[PDB]
């Protein structure tokens, strides 16, 4: 499906398609696993990323309840097409930092 | 290039033949809409969405027909579609933050925590995010219709049916806003399925008339409102009196009324 | 037209049939069909609590009724034939082979098969169950399933706590009331109930018909009208045949043991 | 919280108070409160038949059965003390003195108490109580009035007919099945039965049930909240309190006359 | 010069006070449409001009003498003057068609069983439903289960009658009801009033619409002097506008913090 | 409320008001008592009808379910202007002569 990589100098690097099923394991490996190891100035892009659903928006959503608890601030970048269109709802629009 | 499309189909619910080889052609993105209460339109939904297995006939939904594939595969496809019938048909058991989530446990297994994401933020398009807490008779009727159109837009189908705009101005309007709203933004089929004919080509694109088991003709509104058609001419404005008739078939005024 | 009544009447009885072997497949669709993905132990528990926890307070009521009646009557029986210290067996034999489970029987298809009934009846008019299968999780799985199990479970656990506050308010009015000698009650009881002809005999016979109770109190609900009418038409349906499959089915199960 | 869940529950406390005494003016309302133009011994016509006649095949079917299920099982108790005529007795005192006229108002606040709430509760969702009152007809003496005069003419002769059919399916199982000694049967049971304290003390407790029953059935309906679920709940609340109505009310009644 | 008035009216159910101090004038003759949000005691608001329920404090000036001052033997001799349209139907299950419609005949008339069948047919022949003299009101379709609600309820010709959610689940039987409920006034001069929150055919057939909000009349008018009448509250409810005065969004925290925290 | 009078010779005469009440009344004067007496050509003009319901529209109809009963023919004349409105509504307007 997708996967997560290029951390521990924020730059987060996203893969193609964000849906229910690679949803979970994102998460896991981007949660924990990459958001551990940041230090600041966290910016992702979703630059490669050409389908992506609601669980996409929760997936990003998910990456800043933890810098915040993690007190480093992110932003993200390269927001795709289908992702601003459930984004442009409510509350995923000026709550995304991009 | 089609989201729906009803190959030869045709219904019979206990030797009634309720639908006759019929053939509609749903268009992906647009919003149509099938109006027509004896066209029995309300049925016609459990059959595009599988609920009910057709007589004779296939209905290729997003490519592959539903009745032709394995209950594992049904329900795989199960996630493509979700449905806001009217009155809201909502859970009584579960509250209405479950009652959302409910789509979600079932095919997906995510994080209570992300759970909560989309349910508050699915919520929130409708405008019933502040009510998260409240069970499903609690609610008013026309805010109980929101939180259902919430839960169908939970794991984003593309496509969607919301059978029966109806018995309700200022919530009317919010629900017709929002089924034009998720379907312009989400790019997502809906099929706009309810008797009041002015709301419905209002948000309509390309509008069916169902009567008598047959499909009497479609087209977009406009071209619609004026096939002349004697039927769906006396469908698409009031004329109480046509094909339908208005008068039960009695004997006789004058015998009747003096006999 | 008298041709007209008796095609009307075969027709519902034909009906009848067919709506006695569409219970049967349903009621193996919802025991035994697959395990769909929205199914757990938390619904047992949901509807263990709707369906036996809430009905708690009107068995137990109605059981101590009952066993004050029991020995309030049979004392008055007894006191002619000079068995008086055999009331305490009375109330516990006649509230614990045969109208224990039996009365039991009737109050769970009251209570819990016309509330079990007008609350899957009432899922079908809302299309609280027609959005199931359209979400993909199977309702005879994932409603009806559950309230056949906490149906299952809950009547026979009914029928014990109504026989046992049954037994103690029967000697709570032949002792404490119609001073009848206390030890005797219990003591009298006991040398002559035999077990597997009393306790699990009442026992089997609740397991039977509180299945029954709650197989044509899910199946009449789940296949009524989708109407406000339709429904309150089917919580009586399934009263009455859930009384019939209450009585009968306890004729059928004493015949076999006395 | 708890300082919620205590006020909650006073607050249903006193809400119940609240309902018992406007089910009370709401009894005095329909029995003798006026004359309505639409009323007649056609609607009391009517309704004893669909409140009678109707729930007629349930308890006769039921009264068989539980005749041939008290004597198939007194005569495998009475026969180990040695006593065996007299099992005719025996099920028909058991029968008509107590067990008749409860089992009675079990089944006619199932069948009759459910299908009268659910009646009159769906004329109360669908207006059509609202639209009596706005013609001038006074619903309380035109809807529920024949309702609650069906009920307590109706379930009396209901139980006089379930304990004589149980009496006789009690000897057509003792006599033909059991073959105990016919005339015994009947000649043991009318030389012991005590009219006054037998068949008029169970028609009295009969009498008082249905007066308890057919006005909390018809009260249950015409106080329910209008809407298919309020209905279901109505004709759900009709059967439970209908049958503690029925079994504590028997047991004041069988301490006034054991 | 007006069939019903309402001075100084409030209505009480539970301490809730559904209506405080409104003042409805229905002008006799014309078609007038009161309606509101779902769930702002439209249909209670009938249940009070007609009688049915009792005022808190208050009068209802209805054809002349008010109504809750009035004899049980006279309240029941007015009831003759208006009958009621209620969605569904409100047709009686036990009796069929033919006995429904004669029911209002039967109440406060004492006719010829054979003339009282003349009166219950011309009825049912003015709104089609002649032909199904025979059935129940079970064995009707929803469409027409209210042309012989409103059948009974224009027999014993009344002056004024009520219709609440006429025009509710329709598009040919919303016709017909729309058409009826128009030549029944023009034709027998009779007070209609329309109360449906359906707002479109409401304006079609109303001359004098109303609007009730939270207890209170929210002004009234013309249909057209109300399309326009820069009350937000009004305006808002006139046309679809999903956010106004009546929130769309629930009351709830800020949504940035709320999948945040 | 109003009376019926001068049969025998057609020319059946109405008095004023045609109600709920005035029905039955009217009706059993009129039907087995003055339309036995009539002989033919029966007219009836409802000139002094100055309100009336539709009680009266049944009543004029229950004048005619026994004159074509008595086989003599009927035509009704001077019909109030508040029964021709209720008449409109109904198909029986072609049924009345
Ligand atoms: C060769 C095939 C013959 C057909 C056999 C079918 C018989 C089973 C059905 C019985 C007839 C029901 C008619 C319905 C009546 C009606 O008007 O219909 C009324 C109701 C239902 O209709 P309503 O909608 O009016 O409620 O029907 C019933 O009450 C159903 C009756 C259930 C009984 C069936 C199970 C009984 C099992 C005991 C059998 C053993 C007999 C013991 C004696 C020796
Ligand atoms: C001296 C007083 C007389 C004693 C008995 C009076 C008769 C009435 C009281 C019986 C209880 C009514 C409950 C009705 C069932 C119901 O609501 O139906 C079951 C309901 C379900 O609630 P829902 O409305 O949410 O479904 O359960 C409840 O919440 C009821 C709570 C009441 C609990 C009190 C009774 C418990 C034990 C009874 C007394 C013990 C006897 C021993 C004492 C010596
Ligand atoms: C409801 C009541 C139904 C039966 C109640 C009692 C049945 C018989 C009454 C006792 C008759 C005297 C017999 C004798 O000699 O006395 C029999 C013994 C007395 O034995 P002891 O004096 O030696 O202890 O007591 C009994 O009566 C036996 C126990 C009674 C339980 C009844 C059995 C279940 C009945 C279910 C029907 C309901
Ligand atoms: C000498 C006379 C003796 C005759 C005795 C006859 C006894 C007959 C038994 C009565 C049972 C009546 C059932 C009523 C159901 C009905 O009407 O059935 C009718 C209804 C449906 O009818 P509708 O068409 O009205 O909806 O059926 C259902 O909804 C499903 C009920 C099915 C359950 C049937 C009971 C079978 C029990 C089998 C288990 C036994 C286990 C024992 C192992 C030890
Ligand atoms: C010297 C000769 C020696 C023989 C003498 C002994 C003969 C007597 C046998 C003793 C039997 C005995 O104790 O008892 C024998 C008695 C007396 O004979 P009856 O059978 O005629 O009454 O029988 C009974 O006990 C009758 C049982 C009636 C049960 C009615 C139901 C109870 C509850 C009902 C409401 C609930
Ligand atoms: C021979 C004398 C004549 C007898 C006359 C009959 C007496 C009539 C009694 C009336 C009963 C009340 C009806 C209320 C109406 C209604 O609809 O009542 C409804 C309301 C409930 O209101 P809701 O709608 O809010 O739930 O009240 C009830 O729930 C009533 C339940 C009745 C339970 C009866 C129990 C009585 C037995 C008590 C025994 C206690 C003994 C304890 C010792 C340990
Ligand atoms: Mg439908
Ligand atoms: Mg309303």
């Amino acid at each position: 499906q997708a996967s997560l990589r290029e951390g521990a100098a924020g730059e987060l690097q996203l893969a193609g398609v964000l849906d229910y099923s690679s949803g979970p394991a994102l998460r896991e490996q981007g949660g924990r696993l990459i958001r551990a190891s940041q230090a600041a100035e966290l910016v992702v892009d979703c630059s490669a990323v050409e389908r992506s659903s609601s669980v996409g928006i929760s997936l990003l959503l998910a990456f800043i309840r933890d810098a915040r608890k993690a007190g480093k601030v992110l932003s993200v970048r390269a927001l795709p097409d289908d992702m601003r269109e459930i984004a442009k709802v409510s509350s995923l629009l000026e709550i995304l930092p991009l | 290039a089609y989201a729906v499309e009803l190959k030869g189909l045709t219904f019979k619910r206990g030797s009634r033949a309720i639908f006759d080889n019929i053939d509609v052609r749903i268009p992906r993105g647009k919003v149509t809409g099938i109006m027509g209460s004896g066209c029995g339109k309300t049925t016609l939904l459990r059959l595009i969405a599988s609920q009910l297995r057709p007589s004779k006939g296939e209905v290729w939904v997003n490519g592959q027909n539903l009745p032709q594939l394995s209950r594992g595969d049904l329900f795989d496809m199960r996630k493509q579609f979700g449905v806001l019938f009217q009155s809201g048909a909502l859970f009584t058991d579960l509250d209405v933050f479950e009652n959302v989530a409910f789509p979600l446990r079932v095919h997906t297994q995510l994080p209570e925590e992300m759970i909560r994401d989309i349910v508050l933020m699915k919520l929130q398009a409708v405008g019933l995010r502040g009510a998260v807490e409240l069970m499903p008779d609690e609610l008013s009727g026309g805010m109980k219709r929101r939180v259902a159109l919430a839960r169908a837009i939970a794991l984003d189908p593309q496509i969607l049916l919301y059978d029966e705009f109806v018995g309700q101005p200022i919530a009317m309007g919010v629900l017709v806003r929002l089924i034009r709203l998720l379907n312009d933004a989400l790019g997502i089929t809906s099929i706009v399925v309810s008797h009041d004919l002015a709301e419905t080509a209002s948000i309509a694109d390309y509008i069916y008339i169902v009567g008598d088991g047959r499909v009497l003709g479609h087209g977009t509104p406009d071209v619609l409102k004026e096939t002349d058609d004697p039927r769906i001419r006396q469908f698409v404005k009031g004329i109480p009196d046509g094909p339908v008739p208005f008068h039960y078939p009695a004997r006789d005024y004058r015998a009747d009324l003096l006999g | 037209s008298p041709l007209e009544r008796i095609r009307l009447f075969g027709r519902a009885g034909l009906d009848v049939v067919a709506a006695l072997g569409r219970s049967t497949l349903f009621l193996g669709h919802a025991l035994l069909g697959r395990r769909t993905p929205g199914t757990g132990l938390h619904l047992l528990v949901k509807q263990l609590y709707s369906v036996g926890v809430l009905s708690l307070a009107i068995i137990v009521v109605s059981g101590l009724f009952i066993g004050m009646v029991l020995a309030l009557q049979g004392y008055n029986i007894l006191i002619s034939y000079g068995s008086e210290q055999a009331v305490g067996q009375m109330v516990a034999l006649t509230l614990l082979r045969e109208l224990g489970p039996v009365v039991t029987g009737l109050l769970f298809a009251g209570r819990a098969g016309s509330a079990l009934t007008a609350e899957i009846g009432n899922m079908k008019a809302t299309e609280q169950l027609s959005s199931l299968e359209m979400i993909g999780v199977d309702p005879l799985k994932y409603i009806v399933a559950p309230r056949l199990w906490a149906g299952f479970i809950s009547m026979p656990l009914l029928a014990a706590i109504f026989s046992v506050v049954g037994i103690w308010g029967g000697a709570m009015v032949a002792v404490d009331w119609l001073g009848v000698y206390e030890g005797s009650f219990w003591a009298n009881m006991q040398n002559s109930v035999q077990f597997t002809e009393d306790v699990l005999n009442g026992v089997i016979k609740s397991i039977v018909f509180a299945f029954v109770v709650t197989w044509i109190a899910v199946y009449q609900g789940y296949d009524c009208e989708p109407t406000s009418e339709g429904i309150s038409r089917a919580t009586t349906r399934t009263v009455v045949y859930a009384s019939l499959a209450v009585l009968g089915l306890d004729f059928i199960l004493t015949a076999l043991m006395f």
